């Protein structure tokens, strides 16, 4: 083999300096290496040359004398290394070298001088601090080098390697620091929970630093710590961002109770209440000319029962949810309930109120009237529906309390049932200490039945969602210990554990201690119990341990049949880590698998967590799945894959996915247990018009609002066992979507808060380029006005660099102000 | 200057980041765990039938284990050729078996005919099941049609053409003065020809104006095929599936390959349609005269062969149209705008004077056009949207004459 | 598409090319002592190694 | 006499990065929250009756 | 005989760095991490079995039945109680299954199992893997989206807004009854047609996708090339409703040639189907047909009528910032260089298309790659010009 | 011996090809006479034990497996149209040095290793074309990168009469080998056909 022919005699050039270094003088030691390190250094601004020469340059250097000449020679072992790496030698060496000014090597050098240096701080044990200062001082002096050249992600990735980034946010100016932000973010999801608080913490600095609070709230709610969400809104002052905030707690739903101190608080708390929420929603209903309230029956096809008939109430109030435009049920719903039988009256009460839901004044006047109404389930019916009115929506005297006065602890079961759910919707991460001193005590009633105290226990999980509330959790302990075992075990038991999850949600490591009080309880519930309020507390933190020790304990026979808690495991895989596209989309596989060889209460549970995943998201592959799944031998497992492609379908108006439910319905028509469902699965994707999405990821699809999900959750909790609950009495329960359904929807106002016509570019939004953490590039710029649908997989963005958002995250409310070069 | 070998490993090492061989170890690793998961699958058993009829339709699986010396009679099955006066039966078998049986005790000679497909018994091949397999490929699924065609305003009435053939298809199977008044039989045939347009538009209207004996759309292209006798069998199970079906009428489009064009290269070249066409004239001859069954042969251009000197004995009455005036025209558009969101309000008549003979076929074009137009401006009105409908069907009118 | 990659041509041998496929088709065949092998490939008008 | 049986059917959890990630998460939580008789005596000095099967 | 297959791969395609990174390292990490539990999760629930319950009631009473020796035949024809099967040498049974009698699984024209002897069917092999008489479904759906191509945004809101009449919004022509497969023809430059292929992709993005490119000019005596697209269409319909894109066949296969008699019969036959299936009075279905040719001019007048092949749409040459977003799509997988020269190489650049762009991106690499290696070379700033000459462009004598 | 012989005088054993193994103890195996018979699998080889595309000894009438047979098809045939690796080393090309540079960098290098290509961004070398003119320009080069890749030695003329089916063994199964070079002499097939 022939190299070139200047090539070879370079070689050659070389292998002779390097004989004259390796020679026995050392008087020609120095010239020798002078001559040597100005063309090794020349190449990274060669190496192949002395890829044979590992042994002898060793011993060079080790045979240099201390001083200048050992120090560049150390300094050549270290850029050679970097071929010729056996190990962390050119650290080594380098360490050993000159700590002079290193950037001057070559690019190539410094990535992995930067590299190694991340690998040694995670090598050095905890007693070894004496050269950690030296590596630090290092990375200091190559994070600007980054920070120019380009560099700043990997950058990012070795200061979060070392821990480093309290530094990070020094060193990191604001030209460059959206996208080391974003890169941030990105890996918040998949970081740990010690470290993503770290990144979540240091992101809150970088954004307060640079004066980026609009995203810096979103990081906040992200870290779920409500005092640094006060902190960080004292810290920003002025009136734009003031209102934003509340625009973005008022979506979110959480309220924040303050003091009229601030500037124009009463705008401040109103827009934070949702007050205009459904002035703004009915508005662009109407712009969009979608207000015709749409009849069940031509969403059923009729072309061609009295649970049936429930069921088409039920589906025509998903329709015109948050409208309150049904004159079905309102100038002859009294006959339509009187002709009504049974059990069903509280749930078309219900859903009129869920027609009403948002519209405190509207439809508080059209409930006043079938308040007085002659029998209990009607009247528990209004009082439910008034909680539903009032639900999400805050207002500043609470009509809810004061309503739900004799209800609240009324004697009557189905009274009772009525106001305590209201009032659970209503005060729904409100966590008012007046509302939970009322309902405490009635969850402290022993007359009321199991499945009372169970529906206590959910509306007091709903209030204090993510609280840690002490005094709740002692109550629903002490009220599960005074119960006896027996009769707790039964069927009605579930909702207790589901009210310790939300109350703990998003929190973790505190959880020992609930399941260690909890350990006393016998196994065919605390093997339950335990771990859904595990699952709930550690939702959406990607801890696929928790997940496995799910998978480890659904796997078990438990074959008096405790293997129900194999379906909480199901719904806790999904849970866990629903937050991004992966580990959901695969978990989803996992799920097929379940399906594919499982056991029948495992196949009877896997339907919801397939809904869980991908609720109000059509994926193609998930409605395939449920499709084919919708008609296994097992009526529970039916039951569940119908349910499960309404809930995914659901707030979509998917015209495809609507088709396949009305052959369902063709193929269920001879069953009605199966009919009325897949009637109920096609209002739940008709839902509020398509209007109102339901998936609990907000704020860019990022964002875990424990509202909604503690909503979401308890329909899939009492989704578990519908094959004996929804049947027997649970038709109230379905109506805990209300958490879970957000308008999504553009409104924008102005500085004087006024609804502004400006036009936006709406499409598919996917990473094209991720050379480093670019923001999204949305295609496909359908634009128009201002009301359009954001669905998943597509965003929007402003047509033109006219009108500059209070926020570049477009969803919801969105305040948009005149650019000063606006012409 | 190639320079490759142990260079281009030291430069593969020279760069990269300080763990993508990390990423490539755990990609490699995903990509294992793929395999291993894809050869770890769920239902590993091709054979389906799991337990669904493995659990209650197998306990009469038993049954048929306890009869499982009966109903073995399977074996193989071939056609008969022939017979004698009555008992014996001279059959060619599917294994070239020069075979006559006894027909089976339980089997009467009356129900075997020549020609059908009867299974054998190997102990003694008696004629045991005689399977009237009536069995249609895909592509004969599609030369029969749907029968319920649904009735019109006699589709875009030419009032010449409907009326012509009313005499001839309508009026027979009316059956009211065929036999006495006018001679035996109705005229022998209808050839509704005509250029592409409203041929076999007003066929469709007739089927749905007579009784449930309703026409098959069969295509001459599709009966011209690959090999020999493919196309005389197609044309012979055309015959039975129309005659079974209540005796209703066989529609026979585009002749121009069944029977050709009016030669054939060297006799060599279209042969195999000569064969279908002396199969065809065999079928449709009638032989003894039947105002039962009836035969529509339906082209744009008379490039019959020689049998159409024949025909003027079989198939009579050739008639066109296609060729829309101003009346005809705007009652095309009436009946069309009979559909959609339209309304008459309309000057329809003026497009209908813009377009000069524009068959049937674009006028219902030019008003999908309307439509497409109407949701494009996304106005599911279009009664009133008359301006907008004169619009965008007088400017595809431009595009169609000229794009 | 398959064919865009490259379009590499085959030029024919030079007579010094040709010379080469010479020692290398008669390095395995013994011969005289002396042969003038360059001016026997160019003695050959263009060819071809076949 | 005895079989010492065990039906567990039970096989490990497969669980590689983000698990052991967290696990090793875990790992920090969890740091802080007969010779005489068979050497010597084989039973072969019993005494026996006059019945004794003794070969 | 073919209905789906089944989809359990392509894992996450939505790598975001598609470099080196941390990032990227942590989210293959829970990649590998969901593939163990999952594997995990399937050995632990299939060997934890839930009941021992006897031979799974299997080799009780049917797998017995069924017996050691079998042999494979199709099955032709289905009676209410009897199956009516063919098996192999010509073989013709007319007997009952009823061990592993799946019935929807059967099918007529499926390999079924013959347990010898007294000759029964007992089972059905349902892969069979072989049904290879006319393949192209093979290509379904393909994973390209709208994030593959840049820089066209008027041609990608057309086409989609002429494809999303349908799936989207079926109801706002429904109601006006038309129910229009009109389809789209597609003009460009003969540099282009395989982004008449990635627009295309838009569309493939929602349902299945056919191709028909060169086939014939059907000389076949039966014809029937437009005329199994039209099966095919219908076995689309019988999917999720596919579009057929017939690039360079609308031109060939359709040619607006003077000709009228003795013209191969395509005329006679191809042009006339084509129309006859581009009719929404003749097949139904919400199957879209792409026509997208690089000869406007041989357009026939049949396939001219926007009546029935309506939404033509022109394929123009990028533009300087349409070459600036390929160039960036190009060369946002190679790293380019550190310099990032952009502008330079399109900035006087005229009647460059997509191919041409992505030929001179590949050869940039390889030029590099050829003696040139630098990771990301400094040559390259030049080389990318050097490169983008390449000459071959056109050549053809002097006459000038 | 004797029993041997009786055995044989129900043929022994049958001669099957065998291709899909199932799980259950099933394997289909191909024979000459008929075709696939579907049958069990003996006790003293396992399911797992059964190796596809190989060959194996049935039994009369049950057509229980007997023994997994070395490879039959592989030698019957194994020259149709194309060839496995020769070594024709580069050594032996000569004259074509200046050439010989672009083909070792535009083939070997992918073969060799396409992580590299992969890091570059551009990696998809497919085709090369190689024209020249007749004689130095027939096989050569084609059978050097055989050798140095480890690929196959397929050659297919193209002037073979239909073209349908035929090259789709070839381009998925019949290649033996994941490495391929798949070398097509003079492309018969004129511009436009
Ligand atoms: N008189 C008419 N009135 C209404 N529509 C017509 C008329 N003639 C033709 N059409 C329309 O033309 C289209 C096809 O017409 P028709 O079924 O008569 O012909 P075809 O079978 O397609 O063949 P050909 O055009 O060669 O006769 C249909 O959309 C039909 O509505
Ligand atoms: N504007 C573009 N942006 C991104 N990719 C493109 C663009 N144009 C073409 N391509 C890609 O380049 C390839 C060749 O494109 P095209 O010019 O359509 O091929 P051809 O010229 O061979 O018909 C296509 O496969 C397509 O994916
Ligand atoms: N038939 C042959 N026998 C021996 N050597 C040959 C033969 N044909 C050509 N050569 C030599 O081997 C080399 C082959 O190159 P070439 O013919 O271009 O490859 P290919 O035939 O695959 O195109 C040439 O330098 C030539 O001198």
């Amino acid at each position: 083999q022939e190299l070139s022919e200047e090539d070879k005699q370079l070689q050659d050039e070389l292998e002779m300096l390097v004989e004259r270094l390796g020679e026995k003088d050392t008087s020609l030691y120095r010239p020798a290496l002078e001559e040597l390190r100005r063309q090794i250094r020349s190449s990274t601004t060669p190496l192949k040359f002395l890829r044979p020469h590992y042994g002898k340059l060793k011993e060079i250097y080790e045979n240099m004398a201390p001083g200048e000449n050992k120090r560049f020679a150390a300094d050549i072992i270290s850029v050679l290394a970097m071929t010729m790496s056996g190990e962390r030698e050119c650290l080594k060496y380098r360490l050993v070298g000159s700590q002079e000014e290193l950037a001057s090597w070559g690019h190539e050098y410094v990535r992995h001088l930067a590299g190694e240096v991340a690998k040694e701080w995670q090598e050095l044990d905890d007693a070894e601090k004496v050269q950690r200062e030296p590596l630090l001082t290092l990375v200091k002096e190559i994070v600007p080098y980054n920070m120019a050249h380009n560099a700043e992600h990997e950058a990012c990735d070795l200061l979060m390697e070392i821990e480093q980034v309290d530094m990070l946010e020094k060193d990191i100016d604001e030209n460059a620091y959206a996208k080391v932000c974003l890169y941030l973010t990105s890996c918040v999801n998949y970081v740990p929970e010690p470290e993503n608080s770290a990144l979540l913490r240091c992101a809150l600095g970088v954004f307060r630093k640079f004066s980026r609070f609009p995203e810096a709230l979103r990081l906040a709610l992200m870290l779920n710590d409500m005092e640094l969400v006060e902190d960080i809104f004292t810290s920003c002052k002025d009136v734009v961002v003031q209102k934003q905030m509340a625009f973005m707690l008022g979506r979110h739903g959480v309220f924040l109770e303050l003091s009229e101190d601030v500037e124009e608080y009463e705008d401040l708390t109103e827009i934070m209440s949702n007050v205009q929420l459904n002035s703004n929603f009915l508005a662009l209903a109407r712009e969009l000319d979608i207000m015709e309230p749409k009849v069940p029956d031509d969403i059923y096809k009729t072309h061609l029962s009295a649970r049936m008939n429930l069921a088409s109430s039920f589906v025509n109030g998903f329709v015109n949810a948050a409208f309150g435009q049904d004159k079905l049920l309102t100038d002859d719903g009294n006959k339509w309930l009187y002709k009504n039988k049974d059990h069903g009256m509280l749930s078309a009460a219900a859903s009129l109120g869920m027609i009403l839901l948002w519209d405190v004044d509207g439809g508080l006047t059209q409930i006043d009237k079938y308040l007085y109404s002659s029998e209990d389930y009607i009247k528990s019916g209004a009082l439910l529906a008034c909680g539903i009115v009032n639900s999400g929506v805050r207002n500043e005297c609470d009509p809810a309390l004061a309503l739900l006065s004799d209800y609240v602890l009324h004697n009557s079961n189905t009274m009772r049932l009525g106001s305590i759910f209201g009032l659970g919707l209503a005060y729904a991460g409100s966590n008012r200490e007046d509302v939970l001193t009322l309902l405490l005590p009635v969850m402290g009633d022993s007359k009321s039945s199991m499945e009372v105290a169970g529906v206590t226990a959910l509306a007091c999980g709903m209030i204090a969602v993510g609280s840690c509330n002490g005094d709740v959790t002692s109550t629903i302990l002490q009220t599960i210990m005074e119960k006896s075992e027996t009769e707790l075990k039964d069927t009605y038991a579930r909702w207790l554990p589901l009210g310790l999850g939300l109350n703990h949600l998003g929190k973790g490591e505190a959880i020992e201690a609930i399941l260690a009080a909890l350990e006393v309880v016998s196994e065919p519930f605390r093997s339950f119990a335990n771990t859904l309020v595990d699952v709930c507390a550690y939702a959406g933190s990607g801890n696929v341990l928790k997940v496995q020790q799910l998978l480890h304990i659904c796997s078990e026979h438990f074959d008096a049949d405790m293997g129900a808690h194999q379906g909480v495991a199901v719904l806790g895989i999904a849970l866990i880590a629903m937050g991004e596209e992966i580990g959901a989309e695969m978990a989803l596989r996992t799920f097929g698998h379940l399906l594919r060889y499982g056991e029948p209460t495992l196949r009877r549970a896997v339907p919801l967590a397939l809904a869980l995943i991908s609720v109000s998201n059509p994926r193609l592959n998930i409605l395939d799945t449920l499709s084919k799944f919708s008609h296994d031998a097992d009526p529970e497992v039916s039951y569940n894959s119908i349910f499960a492609m309404g809930m995914v379908g659901s707030g979509t108006n998917n015209a495809r996915l609507a088709a396949m439910l009305r052959q369902l319905a063709q193929y269920h028509a001879k069953d009605p247990n199966n009919l009325f469902m897949v009637r109920l699965a096609q209002g739940l994707t008709h839902l509020g018009k398509g209007t109102l999405t339901l998936c609990p990821y907000h704020s860019d699809r990022q964002l875990m609002s424990q509202v909604a999900v503690a909503g979401l959750l308890t329909v899939l909790v009492s989704f578990l066992d519908v094959r004996n609950i929804i049947l027997g009495k649970s038709h109230y329960v379905l109506y805990g979507l209300v958490a879970a359904m957000q308008p999504r929807m553009l409104v924008t106002f102005d500085e004087e808060l006024r609804p502004l016509p400006v036009s936006v570019r709406v499409g598919q939004a996917v990473d094209v380029v991720g050379q480093a953490g670019k923001p999204k590039t949305i295609t496909g710029f359908q634009t128009h006005t201002t009301p359009v649908l954001l669905a998943h997989g597509e965003r929007a963005e402003l047509a033109t660099e006219e009108f500059l958002p209070v926020t570049p995250i477009l969803e919801g409310f969105v305040i948009l102000r005149k650019n000063p070069n606006y012409d | 200057r190639a320079l490759d070998e142990g260079d281009i490993a030291l430069l593969k090492t020279y760069g990269q980041s300080t763990y993508s061989r990390q990423i490539k170890q755990v990609e490699d690793d995903i990509q294992q765990l793929l395999k291993k998961i894809n050869e770890l699958t769920g239902i590993k058993e091709s054979d389906t039938g799991l337990a669904p009829p493995a659990l209650w339709d197998l306990a009469a699986d038993k049954q048929t284990l306890q009869s499982e010396q009966p109903l073995q009679v399977a074996r193989c099955t071939k056609i008969i050729n022939a017979d004698s006066e009555d008992p014996k039966y001279i059959i060619n078998v599917k294994q070239f078996a020069k075979f006559v049986v006894d027909l089976s005790d339980q089997v009467a000679p009356t129900d075997i005919e020549e020609g059908m497909r009867v299974g054998v018994d190997r102990n003694k091949y008696q004629i045991h099941i005689p399977l009237p397999p009536k069995i249609d490929p895909t592509v004969t699924m599609m030369q029969v049609e749907e029968k319920p065609d649904v009735t019109y305003s006699d589709v875009g009435g030419c009032k010449e053409q409907i009326e012509k053939l009313r005499e001839v298809v309508e009026t027979p199977l009316l059956h009211p003065e065929r036999f006495v008044n006018l001679g035996i039989e109705p005229p022998k045939g209808v050839l509704l020809f005509g250029p592409p347009g409203t041929g076999k538009t007003l066929c469709a209207r007739a089927v749905a104006n007579r009784t449930d004996a309703c026409f098959i759309r069969v295509i001459g292209s599709e009966l011209v095929q690959k090999y020999v006798g493919e196309g005389a069998r197609m044309v012979r199970e055309l015959f039975e599936m129309a005659r079974t079906k209540k005796a209703c009428l066989i529609f026979f489009d585009e002749i121009d390959a069944i029977g050709g064009a009016r030669f054939d290269d060297g006799a060599g070249g279209d042969n195999e349609v000569q064969r279908t066409m002396l199969e065809l004239i065999n079928q449709l001859d009638g032989f003894d005269p039947r105002g039962n069954i009836k035969v529509l042969m339906a082209t744009n251009r008379p490039d019959t062969l020689d049998p159409a000197l024949m025909r003027p004995g079989r198939l009579d009455r050739k008639i066109e149209f296609s060729l829309p005036d101003l009346e005809g025209r705007t009652h095309i558009f009436k009946i069309h705008a009979r559909s959609m969101s339209v309304e008459r309000d309309i000057r329809f008549e003026l497009l209908a004077r813009l377009c000069p003979n524009s068959t049937g076929a674009e006028i219902r074009s030019v008003c999908t056009e309307a439509g497409m137009f109407a949701i494009r401006a996304r106005r599911k009105i279009a009664t009133e949207k008359d301006f907008l409908e004169a619009v965008n069907k007088v400017i595809k009118s431009y595009a169609k004459f000229s794009a | 598409p398959g064919r865009i990659d490259r379009k590499i041509e085959f030029p024919p041998p030079n007579e010094e090319a040709r010379l080469d496929i010479l020692k290398i088709h008669s390095r395995k065949m013994n011969l005289t002592r002396g042969i003038n092998l360059r001016k026997i490939a160019e003695l050959m008008p263009g060819a071809s190694g076949a | 006499e005895v079989p010492k049986e065990k039906e567990k059917e039970k096989v490990s959890t497969a669980v590689l990065s983000i698990t052991a990630k967290a696990k090793k998460k875990e790992k920090e939580k969890e740091k802080k929250e007969e010779k005489e008789k068979k050497k010597e005596p084989e039973p072969n000095f019993q005494l026996l009756d006059n019945p004794a099967r003794v070969m | 005989k073919k209905t789906k297959g089944p989809d359990a791969a392509s894992k996450l395609p939505l790598v975001t760095p598609h470099t080196q990174c941390r990032l990227k390292l942590l989210k293959l990490e829970r990649i590998k991490d969901y593939l163990l539990m999952e594997e995990e999760f399937i050995r632990n629930q299939e060997q934890m079995k839930p009941l021992e319950e006897k031979q799974e009631e299997e080799r009780s009473k049917v797998d017995d039945l069924r017996g050691t020796p079998m042999s494979v035949g199709t099955l032709e024809e289905i009676i209410d109680d009897h199956a009516i099967v063919s098996t192999s040498v010509g073989s013709e049974h007319y007997v009952s299954i009823l061990s592993f009698v799946d019935k929807d699984l059967l099918e007529p024209g499926c390999s079924v199992l013959l347990n010898h002897k007294v000759h029964a069917v007992i089972g059905v092999l349902m892969d069979d893997t072989d049904p290879l008489v006319t393949v192209m479904k093979v290509e379904k759906a393909p994973q390209e989206t709208y994030a593959d191509i840049g820089g066209l945004d008027n041609q990608i809101q057309e086409i989609k807004e002429s494809v999303e009449l349908p799936l989207t919004h079926p109801e706002y022509y429904e109601e006006m009854g038309i129910k229009p497969p009109k389809g789209v023809i597609l003009y460009g430059p003969p540099g282009t047609g395989k982004t008449l292929l990635a627009k295309a992709v838009a569309n493939q993005t929602s349902a299945t996708f056919l191709r028909v490119v060169g086939s014939e000019l059907i000389q076949k005596y039966l014809g029937d090339g437009p005329k199994l697209v039209r099966e095919l269409f219908r076995v689309a319909e019988e999917h999720a409703p596919s579009i057929v894109f017939i690039d360079e066949i609308d031109a060939i296969g359709t040619k607006r040639y003077d000709s009228n008699s003795g013209g191969e019969r395509e005329i006679q036959r191809t042009m006339l189907e084509l129309l006859n299936q581009l009719d929404g009075f003749d097949s139904r279905g919400d199957v879209k047909v792409i026509m997208a040719t690089n000869r406007i001019e041989t357009l026939d007048p049949a396939l001219i009528r926007p009546g029935r092949i309506d939404r033509k749409i022109e394929f123009p040459l990028p533009d300087e910032k349409t070459k600036k977003r390929i160039f960036q799509i190009h060369t946002s997988r190679m790293t380019l260089a550190d310099d990032v020269t952009l502008d330079d190489l399109i900035m006087a650049k005229d009647d460059l298309s997509g191919a041409d762009i992505k030929a001179i991106c590949t050869e940039a690499g390889l030029m590099a790659l050829r003696e040139r290696r630098m990771k990301v070379t400094n040559e390259d700033f030049k080389k990318s010009k050097e490169n983008v000459l390449y000459k071959k462009q056109e050549g053809t004598p002097e006459g000038l | 011996l004797r029993e041997e012989l009786q055995l044989l005088q129900e043929q022994g054993s049958y001669v099957g090809e065998v291709v899909r193994a199932m799980d259950k103890k099933k394997v289909l195996v191909k024979v000459h006479p008929e075709g696939k018979f579907v049958v069990d699998v003996d006790k003293n080889i396992d399911i797992n034990d059964v190796t596809p595309n190989c060959r194996v000894a049935l039994r009369n009438d049950s057509y229980t497996l007997h023994k997994i047979l070395p490879n039959k098809v592989d030698p019957l045939v194994s020259l149709m149209m194309v060839e496995k690796v020769p070594d024709s080393t580069y050594e032996m090309i000569g004259g074509l040095d200046k050439q010989i540079k672009e083909i070792k960098e535009v083939i070997e290098l992918p073969v060799k290793h396409p992580e590299l290509f992969e890091a570059l961004g551009i990696a998809q070398p497919k085709g090369v074309l190689l024209y020249g003119p007749p004689g130095t320009g027939k096989t050569l080069l084609a059978r050097a990168v055989a050798h140095h890749t480890d690929c196959t030695f397929i050659r297919v003329s193209g002037s073979e009469l239909e073209g349908a089916r035929m090259v789709r063994e070839l381009f998925v199964m019949a290649r033996e080998h994941a490495p391929s070079i798949i070398f097509m002499d003079e492309i018969d097939s004129i511009g436009s056909s």
